[PDB]
């Protein structure tokens, strides 16, 4: 079947964007709930007294569409762990304003990015939001397999990429996730949205994500190769990981622009659906155990109790 | 949430009643000679997503009178709905105010203040406190819609509901906390043991020097059957304007109005009642700096413990 | 006047061409529709009135940045991930789309035209820097040097293969397309506050100014005594830095604190304006009267300042 | 209670320091030429049973200056002690005010505001909020005594105290609530793992437009020994006036001053620390409309959970 979603940071008109995305075959849309560039001031005059609606109306979609088709995204300027106090304070207020608006809309999930080592204040703001009312909506933490600092081109002459194998260092993004969830005291509402890079890390790095609550896998269009016919495809190494992720039954997210411009955008999803269709079948045990995955039970006592 | 406002808006009976009450009040404030010469300052206090703003506009057009609207809303999320409605449809006629009605510094005084801050037990959403704060910016001769509300109580027998309440015991809290708090519930499998009697009444505006929203009420319920008392069902009635009312009291229930289900005040221990005996209950509306709450006790045929003392199990945040 | 009925509240860019005509960029950063527009005002005193423009056009997404390309070209950094080229018609009454290439994987945040005027450099939230061939309508080079969002790209005034870039990864990079490893990290003495704006000196070939997230404006010489000279100009981040057309240039600094500052060669304050009620987004000096300076803000104000030279 | 005030008054070092600070400030406001020609408005905010009122009177007599005293006290019980002292000894020179310093409408503006609203972790009795409210009735050139205070923290090892905290598990509440709250304790059987570092600082008067008493602080504690982290000991230091200070920080501890014991911020799970490793802790001072609270977490060598999120276990009532 495979559950799929489209990631965008540009939604000029919400109605047609959703419509166009649905027409491509996608089950949901990851989009900003406030304009990603619309930086807001909460303390200083005259900018704090900016008028007009702060974002688009909830009336633009049906309650069911908000609840089932939209995954919210935190604004890229919201930096709760900034070393600048003024930025930190506006970002706390903005994070709450955005997370509260998502709650108002009844959004099923909301995306937050783990793009650096220190996300302590981001963790604090999110734990205070979790402990303010109900416990429905999911929080998808956007964390890459390989840190952006470790996948940059070796094009800076006076700052070369480290050619020393750092076993623990290649696993830095897991510790960013681990620290955050440890701080938020293992909240069941906090999961992983794992971002796949152009070059897959060493197997050990991939294996670290075993046992972790992966609810989404983010596939950029830029990681796709081009086959003879000019269609987007993946390396055999990338395919292997997709098959492992399909055993976890994750939701797949396609991010980025069309890099195969001569073809329709849906070709990226068509490929994904093909890998989903061409996966090994469930054996007698895998068929029987279906529905019992990580379901805890009391061990049976046929001596003390009559079965 | 947006979905909670969407379900309030699904009740047409409520807003058609509000529109009618505003229309009737407009004709009593502006006579046909002053028709389009005098403009009435109307303030919707707790405007939500704006259905009351639209009701006030439909009323001014049907009455053929001039109105200047203010839409006061504390919820910033609902303010986004309001500010988008304002810009797209309402225009300069409607001024959207993102403020708590108690904190708001008004530019003008109001002729009419329109609000829907009522719970299933009328005052349990703290309509009195909210409207008392906002009272200062109403003109001396000013009208509040609603003008009055009254809560009602009746003793009930229901072993199913007693079992349901019991099942609300939670870890990390008093093992009997569940009995010291009201529940909004569509009462089905129950028995009313006596007729509903008025409990607490509030009137707006509150023209008295020492304004006190605290109350103590004693209710005597004649019982003509042998039975077991499991709690008290709560309802309300309100006067929007003159004969324009809204009621959830079963005997006078507004037809087709599903905006409020009844409330249930449980009792920790079931009380046996014999035919000819009177059930006597005492209810208190209490408050401090930061919270408001109810306390209750049964004194006849036997005593119960005072339920929710100091709001230890249930409070309404100010 | 054959243009859109209304121009979006959030003004992002203001740029004067040779003759004194004003180019404007705007986005709707709120409400139902999040789109943008481009406007030409031969009478800059009539701006932002839509009924008094020379030309006007609606773009599909928001305008994060724009730049003039000669005398009739308009290069646009879009929210869509596209770099757009627009061209004024023969009469200069219509703004027509030449190309719209969706190459970036996120919002195109910054754009600068190289010395030749036949090549352009774009920066994005997608962390890439792209070198474009404007005539061939293609990407010549794609560089992933940064580790975070690319805030600013500033092409060298006279060296066509040289440009500056600054990012949220705290790097200020000096580029020279001639080298095999084209980028070089210019050390701002230690870590510090993120760089937000860049401006090449119009006379001193190896000199540039840069603004940070904390409101400090610093003056750098590519080949000097390791450390520079600075001034705490703003209370909030320095959005932009623009040099005057004068022989001895003055520097205009604009911030999220809603103020404009005009500084001298040694970074000392000469002018300050608190005319804007929201963020100051761009600044452009009149080519005709060098004592004039136009600023645009998110408050929808096109303010013409009388700078005391 | 009366006995709590009686034990505060048993510390002479505290009031002798306050008297000295008032005396020194009086000489800096009134020069010898204006000696008995200018009368200084002094307001004791949170006057208690009046020892600060007597300290202000002893100071004015020793400085040979003229003072008009106001004794502001919210506690009505303490007001009885005050009003009896006023009538019997103080006279018209002292005006007893039964009010919350934040609610009080002052007849005159003050030259000096004297207060003792400090806890073991300085600001934990909400001295900042209280003094911010009262700030409006202080003359522009006005002095606040104390002018400044700073809280301090240091990591501690103590298996005895960890066991003591654990033993505070109570029925009807989160089974780990006891670890998410501070304790005033005379620390005996413990080990300080690193030197105390300043945490939060407050200054009075607060001359800034957007006054924010919220804080976030990161502390890095170099550890030169192998050990187990069980919590953090908290102390404070204050500047009453110029070089006149009061301190519970061990290295600078005011001699013979027993008015404050240290505070202990526990951690739910003990953290192993190796020699040469740094302990990194983060503390937050938070607040809403009605409450103020602390939140804390250890991020190095390993992470802890954020302790007391949203003040779920411990709050300070406004
Ligand atoms: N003190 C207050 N200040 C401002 N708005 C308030 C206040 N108390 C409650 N409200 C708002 O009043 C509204 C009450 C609603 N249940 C009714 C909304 C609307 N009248 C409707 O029928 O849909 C909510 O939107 C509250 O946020
Ligand atoms: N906002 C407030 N308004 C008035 N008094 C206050 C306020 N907050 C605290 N207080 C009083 O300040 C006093 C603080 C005492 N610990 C000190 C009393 C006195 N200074 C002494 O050293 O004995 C108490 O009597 C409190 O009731």
């Amino acid at each position: 079947r495979v559950s799929s979603g489209r990631d965008l940071n540009c939604v000029p008109e919400i109605a047609d964007t959703l419509g166009a995305v649905a027409k491509q075959g996608f089950d949901f849309l990851c989009m900003p709930v406030f304009h990603p560039r619309f930086k807001r001031e909460f303390i200083q005059e005259p900018a704090k007294n900016r008028p007009g609606p702060q974002t688009r109306s909830d009336l633009l979609l049906s309650g069911r569409d908000w609840n089932t088709l939209i995954v919210g995204k935190l604004s890229p300027w919201i930096r709760p762990d900034s070393k600048v106090e003024k930025i930190r304070r506006n970002s706390e207020a903005a994070m709450l304003q955005e997370l509260n608006f998502g709650a108002y809309l009844g959004l099923p999930a909301f995306l937050l990015p783990l793009n650096q080592e220190d996300n302590t204040n981001l963790a604090r703001v999110l734990t205070n939001h979790i402990h303010t009312g109900h416990h429905s909506s999911m929080f998808w933490m956007r964390v890459p397999l390989v840190a952006p600092e470790d996948l940059r081109d070796d094009i800076i002459e006076n700052a070369p990429t480290t050619h020393t194998e750092e076993y623990s260092g290649e696993e830095k993004t897991w510790m960013w996730w681990h620290n955050f969830r440890t701080l938020c005291d293992y909240s069941k509402r906090i999961a992983v949205a794992l971002e796949i890079g152009a070059d897959l890390p060493s197997n050990h790095v991939i294996d670290r994500w075993l046992g972790e609550p992966i609810k989404a896998a983010i596939l950029p269009t830029s990681i796709f190769l081009t086959n003879k016919k000019g269609f987007p495809v993946l390396s055999k190494m990338h395919q292997r990981l997709i098959f492992r992720l399909l055993k976890l039954e994750v939701q797949f997210i396609i991010t980025g622009t069309n890099h195969h411009s001569e073809k329709e955008f849906c070709s990226y999803l068509q490929y994904l659906e093909y890998l989903s269709q061409n996966r090994p079948p469930p054996n007698a045990y895998e068929l029987f155990a279906k529905g019992y995955e990580d379901y805890l039970q009391s061990p049976l006592q046929p001596l003390m109790d009559n079965l | 949430e947006s979905q909670t406002y969407e379900v309030f808006e699904k009740d047409p009976i409520k807003y058609s009643q509000y529109q009618q009450a505003i229309y009737k009040c407009l004709l009593d404030r502006v006579p046909e000679e002053e028709k389009d010469t005098n403009v009435q300052v109307l303030m919707v206090l707790g405007a939500g997503r704006g259905p009351l703003v639209n009701a006030s506009l439909r009323a001014a057009k049907q009455a053929d009178r001039r109105i200047k609207l203010y839409a006061v809303e504390k919820n910033p999320n609902a303010v986004v709905t309001l500010e988008n409605w304002q810009f797209e449809e309402w225009g300069s006629q409607v001024t959207v105010v993102s403020s708590d009605m108690r904190e708001w510094v008004a530019p003008e005084k109001a002729d009419i203040i329109v609000s829907e801050l009522l719970g299933s037990f009328a005052d349990n959403e703290l309509s009195p406190e909210c409207l008392d704060g906002a009272q200062h910016f109403l003109k001396d001769d000013g009208v509040s819609i609603p003008g009055e509300y009254t809560s009602f109580l009746a003793p009930i027998s229901s072993s199913k509901l007693y079992n349901e309440v019991r099942a609300c015991r939670e870890k990390d809290r008093d093992p009997e906390a569940q009995f010291e708090m009201p529940y909004v519930v569509r009462l089905h499998n129950f028995h009313q043991l006596s007729a509903p009697q008025p409990c607490f009444t509030f009137s707006h505006p509150n023209r008295d020097p020492m304004i006190d929203n605290n109350r103590y009420c004693t209710l005597e319920f004649p019982v003509e059957v042998n039975t077991v008392l499991h709690g008290f069902a709560g309802y309300f009635e309100t006067v929007l304007y003159q004969d324009i009312t809204l009621s959830i009291r079963p005997e006078t229930h507004s037809p087709g109005m599903f905006s409020w289900f009844p409330i249930l005040f449980p009792i920790k221990q079931p009380i046996t009642v014999r035919e000819g005996q009177t059930i006597c209950v005492r209810f208190w509306r209490c408050s401090n700096s930061k919270k408001v709450w109810y306390e209750w006790a049964v004194t006849a045929p036997v005593c119960s413990a005072i339920h929710n003392p100091t709001g230890r199990s249930y409070t309404i945040g100010l | 006047p054959n243009a859109p009925a209304c121009m979006e509240r959030q003004l992002e860019a203001a740029r004067y061409r040779s003759d004194g005509a004003l180019l404007l960029g705007a986005s709707s950063l709120s409400g139902r529709c999040w789109a943008g527009s481009l406007w030409l005002f031969k009478d800059p005193c009539a701006a932002p009135n839509e009924g008094f423009c020379s030309a006007g056009v609606q773009t599909e997404a928001g305008v994060a940045d724009l730049t003039w390309v000669g005398e009739r070209g308009i290069l646009v950094a879009s929210d869509s991930g596209a770099v757009e080229l627009w061209e004024l018609d023969e009469n200069e009454t219509l703004i027509v789309s030449k190309f719209c290439k969706y190459e970036h994987d996120d919002i195109v945040s910054t754009v600068s035209v190289l010395s030749s005027g036949t090549q352009a450099v774009s920066g994005s939230k997608d962390i890439c820097i792209k070198v474009w061939d404007l005539a061939q309508q293609v990407v010549l080079s794609s560089y992933r040097a940064h580790a975070a969002q690319v805030t600013c790209v500033a092409a060298s005034p006279h060296k066509d293969s040289v440009f500056l870039s600054c990012s949220e990864d705290n790097r200020i990079l000096l580029w020279d397309t001639r080298c095999p490893k084209p980028a070089s990290q210019i050390g701002c003495s230690a870590p510090g506050y993120l760089p937000t704006s860049l401006a090449w000196h119009p006379q001193q070939s190896e000199v540039f100014v840069f603004g940070d997230e904390n409101g400090t404006v610093s003056l750098v010489d590519t080949k000097s005594t390791s450390c520079v000279l600075s001034s705490a100009v703003h209370s909030q981040c320095v959005t932009g830095l623009v040099f005057s057309p004068h022989s001895v240039p003055f520097l205009a600094s604009l911030s999220e604190d809603c103020s404009l500052a005009v500084l001298d060669s040694s970074l000392s304050e000469l002018f300050r304006s608190q005319a804007h009620r929201d963020f100051v987004r761009d600044a452009t000096w009149s080519p005709l009267n060098h004592s004039l300076l136009t600023t645009v803000g998110w408050d929808h104000q096109v303010v013409h300042h009388v700078v005391p030279t």
